């Protein structure tokens, strides 16, 4: 913009899920691009330069950090996928805010599941908070600005 | 309609002009295939002597026509539109194989097929099928399983000779243009200039070497006994 | 009764209706396999003539079916619900073979087998197998080994033809909705309209141009010699 | 004209002289291919008696040859030069197999090359 916004304030909601407030608050928050698949192919006679075509669109999985909350109705829901194989996906928002707290963007997360769950390790010479960390598959997304 | 996703079936019948359904001999996929493959091939016959530099060339035979695609059925949960079932995959696999593989008494054989997918329309028998049983439930209930397949094609007999429209065996006109001449259309007709007195005579032509560029002439058949 | 991962077993038989059991004649898997895989084979008669684009195809037999999958077979002490055994895996192969290779003295053959697992129910023969002994005690004693299987399919002959309800060789009735004609449901049953006028003396009907829509009829097969 | 990319032309001849062309019967491409290829094989007679060290080896004959080449069909709309259609490649393709493969009922068999 003339003055583009920084990065450090902003909201993880989700939808299928009971809400706490302590399950939108986030450190951080990675994994929002997407790229697309191409072939190569040589044409006989054009030697300035290959062909290339487009296949198909790609996304990353998304990645979600915080310090370890123990009550959590997110991990519950990632404890019925990876203990018995009941997966029932979710919608997501990601909320990118202004000074009046409203979203400048947003980002439309759609069908996402857990594929990740861990915790950092221990260590007893360290002073350092124990902090978990969350990764979900989804298919796609659309952005609303 | 242009931005709905359609999706690939396959449909059971009795006769050979393709008319008369079986009766629930419908089936229709829950995911498309990536792709499908045809394949074609012409026969000819090479035989030569010896001493010589190259071959007469003589056609012989078209051959069958051949298409192979693979499937994926699943129902564990992950895609959306459908529901998981409480039998999994049971049911989606015995009504497949009922309609493409299974024996039909009424008729004494399996069933003719058709397979239409957008721009695809073919018909034709099953020869060949793989499954392969991948994830199963605790109590032994399969939610996973590929399979693999391969198609012949059928023309029925009384269709092919009209396709094959067989033409010195019929009838043909044709009307004068300003540079024709009658032994070069003979020739182009017959395969050889020396008809043209025969089809001088027939069109009761007595000036035959000066055509008028207005006249429609008939040209007939060879005697075949 | 969900909750209960099921393990697959092997029964003999003595007769080939399945109801007669071998004696001390079943096997129990310890673990079950990955996978299983199934094989469909249709042959077709493709003889033309040369000059021809296609071929008429004419169903020929249906070939019998096949089953494939691998054992492991496993007494080393890391799996849970299980102990090691003094003698390892020795009478656990050789309960197997005595189920599925071994020639029985009262039937003169090996075998009939029915195999079960979950959704799986199979009758057949063994064709194949290979063992591979992989894990050794000091005093030679094995304790893993594994095992690949295929087999084929039974089917008794009373029971081909009960499944092949083969069907102009048997009676039939209908009954007459609005809209039916004679000649038109002559060509359905018996693949010509010529035969309207016996339909019509079999089942004295004088006004066969007009049919009330509540008759039944009967139709009557051909006659064979 | 030297700066002119040229592409690969297939046209379809009634009679063994090459002279009598089919009407509509000329296929020309889009995109050529990267390479071809040419096969020659020579056959000769080799008998020869047992206890000698060579054999005398005699002509026989020489055998038709053969070209193989691949094609690529692509209407998704990143090619300069080209429109994309509404129907795609499938009037390309039928009127590739028009050519090259189907029945001739004029001739009783398929096009000469």
């Amino acid at each position: 913009t003339y003055y583009p916004p920084s990065s450090f304030h902003f909201l993880v909601e989700f939808t299928g899920i009971d809400a706490k407030n302590n399950d939108h608050e986030f450190q951080s928050v990675s994994g929002l691009s997407v790229d697309i698949d191409t072939e190569e192919f040589a044409e006989g006679g054009e030697n300035r330069f290959k062909h290339k075509f487009p296949v198909k669109t790609k996304y990353p999985n998304l990645v979600l950090k915080r310090g370890v909350l123990v009550d959590s109705k997110v991990i519950s829901w990632c404890r019925d996928a990876i203990e018995d194989f009941e997966f029932k996906p979710i919608d997501l928002t990601v909320k990118l805010l202004n000074e009046e707290h409203q979203p400048l963007m947003t980002w439309n997360v759609v069908h996402a599941y857990p594929v990740k769950w861990s915790v950092e390790d221990f260590n007893a010479q360290e002073s350092k908070m124990a902090i978990e960390s969350v990764e979900l598959s989804y298919n796609y997304f659309k952005t609303i600005v | 309609s242009e931005g709905k996703l359609e999706k690939l079936r396959i449909v059971a019948y009795k006769d050979s002009k393709f008319s008369d359904e079986v009766e629930n001999g419908e089936f229709i996929t829950l995911l498309n295939p990536e792709k499908y493959k045809f394949q074609y091939r012409v026969e000819q016959n090479e035989d030569q002597a010896s001493g010589t530099s190259s071959a007469p060339i003589r056609f012989n035979k078209i051959l069958p026509q051949t298409l192979e695609f693979d499937f994926l059925f699943d129902r564990t949960g992950v895609i959306a539109g459908y529901e998981v079932t409480e039998d999994g995959i049971i049911n989606d696999i015995d009504h497949f194989k009922k309609v493409v593989y299974d024996y039909n008494g009424e008729k004494h054989k399996p069933n003719y097929l058709m397979i239409t997918w957008g721009s695809l329309l073919f018909k034709g028998y099953l020869k060949e099928m793989d499954i392969e049983y991948k994830l199963f439930r605790p109590d032994g209930t399969p939610i996973r399983a590929m399979a693999t397949t391969k198609i012949g094609e059928f023309v029925e007999e009384e269709l092919r000779t009209a396709q094959e429209n067989n033409q010195p065996d019929m009838s043909h006109y044709r009307t004068v243009k300003e540079g024709d001449t009658l032994p070069l259309m003979t020739y182009r007709i017959y395969g050889d200039s020396k008809y043209y007195l025969e089809v001088a005579k027939a069109n009761g032509l007595t000036n035959f070497r000066r055509l008028k560029t207005g006249t429609e002439l008939i040209f007939p058949p060879l005697q075949k006994q």
